[PDB]
Parts: structure tokens; sequence; C-alpha cells
């Protein structure tokens, strides 16, 4: 009944956004445990989280029923010329915090390549070094945003 | 270990 994007299939590593209003603007890494089969009663995906877990001691990473739309695949990995990019005032990034990477916008940049990041949902100003952060793409018609 | 509890920010 539904046509998955191709990419989307058991064993696929993703990006996971929540509904949750405290997981606003972030993406959790994991990999997808099953998908509404051709056979199927269900429209939505299971995944497993790498990073998240059921129990704060361990034992089992958390895995979720979700909508294919909280989906993408993992972020184009990163360019030569991406590399040689200097991060910027008004630069749109994600962070990496509490395990997983979190949209916001550089609004200073420092030296020793450190840089102070607001995120809008939360009203939080966090500093971060240049390898805590990545510049952000959207997933888009079935193409990055912007695109490789 | 990090968890939704731990995560999330409200």
């Amino acid at each position: 009944r539904i046509r998955l994007p191709p990419f989307l299939k058991p064993g696929a590593a993703v990006e996971i956004s929540s509904n949750e209003s405290g997981f606003r603007g972030s993406w959790y890494m994991g990999k997808v445990v099953a998908v509404p089969s051709s056979d199927s009663t269900t429209t939505k995906c299971e995944v497993e989280y790498t990073t998240l877990f059921f129990d704060k001691e361990g034992r089992k990473r958390l895995r979720e029923v979700v909508d294919v739309g909280q989906l993408r695949p993992p972020a184009p990995a990163v360019s030569e010329r991406e590399k040689r990019r200097e991060v910027a005032v008004g630069d749109d990034v994600d962070a990496f915090y509490s395990d997983g990477w979190w949209e916001g916008t550089v609004t200073e940049v420092m030296g020793d390549g450190r840089m102070s990041v607001y995120f809008r949902a939360s009203k939080e100003q966090i500093r971060f070094r240049r390898d805590e952060l990545r510049f952000h793409r959207e997933w888009v018609n079935g193409a990055w945003r912007p695109p490789i | 270990a990090r968890t939704k509890q731990t995560a999330r920010k409200s």
C-alpha cells in the first residue's frame, strides 16, 4: 500500500527525528529494524537508536515505532571543500549534544575554532568546538539541500 | 547510559 523511500530498508542506517517537544530540532542516529512490507498492517517503521537506551545502565538500546516522515538517511559525508569551509556567524549548524545532533545558528565565532550557537526552540546559547558541529542539511524530495 | 529522559530538553 505505501511506497517507501528507497533508502528505507531493514538494516539501513538512518537519522531519527521526534515529534516530542523536548526533542525539537534533534536528529538521533539509529538503524531500521522493520518496515511496512507490501504485505502489511502498519504504515510505520521500527527503529533502534545507536546512542539512546531503554535503561540508564545501558543494557538495551532504545527501540521505537515511528512514522516514515520521522526518518532520513545519514547526513552526507563531509566533503573536501566542507573540511576547507570556515564556520561563520549566521551559519545553520547541528551541534553534537546529549549524544545527538541539534540544529542551531552560529551567533559568534571566537578564536581557536570555537563558536557560540543559539538554539531557537530551547532558547539556549551554547559554546562548542568546531569538531562538535556539522553544517546543517535537509532531506527534501529524496535529495539533500544543499545537494551532494 | 543516555536515555530519552536524560537527552530531552523538556
